[PDB]
């Protein structure tokens, strides 16, 4: 409850197993997003894990002026 | 290209006499080539399409100069 309105914090859709986590940005960009339809886990920010196993560490220039490395 | 010839003129040598170059006993001439300023032949910019993210802008510009740096 923010004043007279309510801001979404987290959503869990029935049709799609999408779980957005976090207060929405002014432009509507959720911090953490999910999509089983595309089989992607989308996290804006950082990820900390003891280890990671994968088959393709494909660095990307996600931002306009980023430096993948 | 220019040719260089000169020498020292003492207190005896006068401005008019120096212009006449009679008693100066100047040095033998020497010819050298004067370099050329840089110029840009063409201006362009291309970048690679990317599946995910954004292609990093790059500038390709072709010169024709001869400056050391």
């Amino acid at each position: 409850k923010d004043g007279s309105t309510w801001k979404q914090t987290f959503l869990i859709d029935a049709a799609t197993g999408a779980i957005n986590i976090g207060l929405l940005d002014a432009e509507g960009k959720a911090p953490i997003s999910f999509d089983p339809v595309k089989k992607i886990v989308n996290v804006d920010g950082s990820v900390i894990t003891k280890t990671i196993n994968a088959a393709n560490f494909v660095m990307t220039n996600l931002t306009g002026q980023d430096n993948p490395a | 290209t220019y040719e260089v010839q000169g020498a020292f003129y003492d207190s005896i040598i006068d401005s008019e006499l120096l212009n006449a170059q009679i008693g100066i006993n100047l040095s033998d001439k020497q010819t050298f080539k004067m370099k050329s300023a840089p110029r840009i032949t063409g201006a362009r910019c291309e970048s690679e399409p990317v599946d995910v993210g954004v292609g990093a802008p790059i500038v390709y510009i072709d010169t024709t100069g001869e400056a050391d740096y």
